RNA sequence: GAGAGG
DNA sequence: CGATCCTCTCGAT
């Protein structure tokens, strides 16, 4: 569909970011993080997009 | 008045099983609310629904 | 995750 | 890619 889905968008370019409540926080002690699996990998795809702009 | 039927009566031996009502009844009408989905939480111990 | 209940 | 439902308790990360 030209308007809403076309096979140039099947490959990314631009990822969204999903918002905290998807991906929340808290833990058991106050003290320490407690942080989402998706926001662990968000911030691996980060340090593998970092390293890419940098060996550029 | 006497029982037209004869009842089978005697000593049989019982076993006190654990399953026990108090530790069963549970009853929610609002309350804790997960994080993530906002939906009611898991279980009688957490006022669960 | 296992142990259990109907 | 499927593999009953719901319910409880426990221990450990």
């Amino acid at each position: 569909n030209e308007v809403f889905s076309r096979p140039e968008w099947m490959i990314l370019t631009c990822l969204p970011v999903p918002p905290p409540p998807v991906r929340p926080s808290i833990s058991f002690n106050e003290s320490q993080r407690g942080e989402d699996d998706l926001t662990f990998k968000l911030a691996d795809i980060l340090k593998a997009n970092i390293s890419l702009e940098t060996l550029e | 008045k006497k029982l037209m039927a004869q009842i089978f009566f005697g000593p049989t031996y019982y076993q006190r099983l654990r399953h026990m009502v108090d530790d069963k009844i549970h009853a929610r009408a609002r309350g804790p609310m997960q994080v993530l989905t906002r939906q009611p939480v898991e279980g009688r111990s957490r006022d669960g629904g």
